[PDB]
């Protein structure tokens, strides 16, 4: 899961809050986190199917650049 | 929970004000009443105990909550013990009456304990959004049901407990068939004034205007439970009198009167209490109905006050012009025939609210530090 | 797929202060170009996803087809500047002409969408939701496009020179009131040959001497007051067959700018009042208010009269656009009640 371009001109955001617990199942669409670019505060939604394996950028990390590995998902839930 | 599962799946049965009245006035049959209540009371109970049961595990775990549940449960079963007893021997009927007494007292202190379990959870677990909008949802319904529960019991005990010397001799149970709205207003006021008087040594005069569209000079009366109304009014007067004194306290103009306006239209009975207490930003007005100066938490609080109003298809709304004053308005149905009980039902539609995960915002939200244009 | 790409982008809210600053200090037509060429098609994407989640027996409708294409049209026309260079003035001139074209395509003076919901006269107001967001976005379209054209249009004779685009940095509200009223009164006199008088009073809690001013978009405020003044007179006159003045009060405090208009037009029952906002005029006026974090409320004493009130944020810093974002949440409203008797 890479930090994407949530708005056209965006370059870096800030992980305001995590709204999914490491271990929780992830259905295409579930609010995954709160990212606050400098344009707006955005609710980042899940893209693929999966389970929250672990987080890489703690709640509150500021100015995280695009492409930054946010967290890892895993297909089956035995990992 | 097997019986509780079954009764909860029943739907409450709301009664119009007209219905309470015509019943204790035309019929007055304790057979029909026991017949309706031995089903209706344990239904409303099971449709409530079911919801509290879906609270967040932290909250449900407060000793105050498990305590509530048990009182509810017991009352449920003592009542459930009539599902088949017949209304034919005055022995049954006489003993039902007694049970109603018991549970009324048993529950007398449910509100106190509840409020305790919620606070003990707030300042022990978490300030978050969705969890808190939930509890709000729960309490409106919890309390409204409670309100309705006593309404039903009061009508039966007052109607058939036949207490020899009735406190209110013209009333039908708790319902005043010929209620003078202007009168309940002056009393609600008189008493908030006496309080004011003792704690501020000062108080804003009252002003009343009636306008009866229906019949331009006949004073405005309605079919309602006087006490419910009195409480909503008191609450409001208390607030407008507080705000007024606090502002004109350091000025030298005395105290602006608190104006009231009662109107009766084709379907709305409206009562408005206006004050010049300085108004309040819209932003905080909304908060008001959620669960360097002090002085007088006496009444029921705005939240409960409004439940009372909404309970019979009415409403309480606050409008303010920050910087000047505020208009508090109580809406009550003109016709009792339209004044049906507004009850919370435990069905899957309710189920959804206690089973929702946080979500993304339907609308836009600004950065806390937006990009400076330039 | 284009649409899909732009729809996953979240609308970027701007405050009146940002709008005022940019066009007062910067005023860089090159930049605005860069901003609008991306933002507009983003806002157009998000409205287009929702319109496409409309129950087919409606999406079906003639007037609606017309609209879905129209948005599509604008979305594409604006996307050809995806990667064109502002360097050549000609790009900017054309772009300026495209804005003028989409601004007219999506005007609300010619109700298309609304009439598309009338054809529905053939055949549970989840429709209310959509339209409120639909219309809110077009309020923003116009806001963004008017700013650009007013600033870079080359009109060497602006009606209001000290204005920054469509923003009046010292908006004397009382005057916008008289204007809204004077035009209403005129529309009245035309069918009733004398309208209720206007009584106005301000109270600047913040400095009781000074007349109330604020950084705002006068035209927006005008539409709201026109509409109300219109309704307050119609009622007053219709009741009093053969007039009671219409009273207005403007107040200003720390956070709020409140404008109240009251009529003695016999009022309205609470029950109906709500129905004055679902599309079964007054609904747009309220969208205008909510657009910059403000609001419009109505409350009546059935049998006596009405109180319409407009609340505006007194600080440009807190007057942000409130835009309709398309995401899962937004999506849920198109796939789905009562837990109360
Ligand atoms: C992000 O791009 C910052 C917004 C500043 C430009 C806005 S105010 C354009 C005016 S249309």
């Amino acid at each position: 899961v890479l930090l994407p371009a949530l708005s056209p001109t965006m370059t870096m955001g800030t992980v305001q809050r995590w709204e999914k617990k490491v271990g929780e199942k992830l259905s295409e669409g579930d609010l995954l986190a709160e990212i606050e670019t400098d344009k707006a505060t955005i609710g980042f939604e899940v893209q693929e199917e999966g389970y929250l394996a672990k987080i890489l950028v703690p709640e509150g990390t500021r100015d995280v650049p695009l492409g930054t590995p946010l967290c890892i998902i895993v297909e089956k839930e035995a990992d | 929970p097997k019986q509780i599962e079954r009764y909860s799946r029943f739907s409450p049965s709301p009664l119009s004000i007209k219905q309470f009245l015509d019943f204790g006035r035309d019929n007055a049959c304790e057979k029909t009443s026991y017949m309706f209540l031995r089903k209706e009371l344990p239904v409303r109970l099971a449709n409530t105990m079911r919801e509290v049961n879906l609270l967040p595990d932290n909250l449900l775990n407060r000793p105050s909550v498990g305590l509530v549940q048990s009182w509810y449960m017991q009352s449920f079963l003592e009542l459930l013990e009539y599902e088949n007893k017949s209304p034919e021997d005055p022995q049954v009927l006489d003993n039902f009456l007694q049970v109603l007494i018991k549970v009324r007292n048993r529950h007398n202190d449910v509100v106190p304990t509840m409020a305790q379990g919620v606070i003990e959870y707030k300042e022990k677990f978490g300030f978050d959004p969705f969890i808190s909008t939930n509890i709000q949802y729960f309490l409106d319904r919890f309390y409204t049901n409670r309100i309705s529960f006593r309404m039903l019991i009061n009508q039966h005990t007052l109607l058939f407990g036949g207490d020899t010397n009735p406190v209110h001799p013209k009333h039908i149970g708790s319902i005043d068939p010929t209620c003078n709205v202007a009168d309940v207003v002056k009393d609600a006021y008189e008493t908030a004034k006496m309080l004011c008087e003792q704690y501020y040594l000062v108080a804003p005069e009252l002003e009343v205007e009636e306008f009866n569209a229906k019949a331009p000079d006949k004073p405005i009366q309605v079919v309602y439970v006087p006490s419910h109304l009195f409480h909503m009014l008191f609450e409001l007067f208390k607030n407008s009198m507080r705000a007024t004194v606090e502002l004109y306290e350091d000025r030298k103009e005395g105290y602006p009167a608190v104006k009231t306006l009662v109107t009766l239209g084709k379907e709305d009975l409206s009562i408005k209490i206006s004050d010049l207490g300085g108004g309040v930003p819209l932003r905080k007005i909304d908060r008001l109905f959620n669960y360097a100066a002090p002085l007088a938490g006496f009444g029921y609080g705005l939240p409960i006050s409004r439940l009372y109003a909404r309970y019979f298809q009415g409403d309480l709304k606050l409008y303010s012009m920050e910087g000047v004053g505020t208009d508090a308005v109580i809406y009550l149905k003109a016709l009792s025939s339209e004044s049906f009980e507004r009850l919370p039902v435990f069905n899957k539609s309710a189920w959804r609210h206690y089973k929702t995960t946080p979500e993304a915002d339907d609308w836009s939200n600004p950065s806390s530090e937006p990009r400076d244009a330039s």
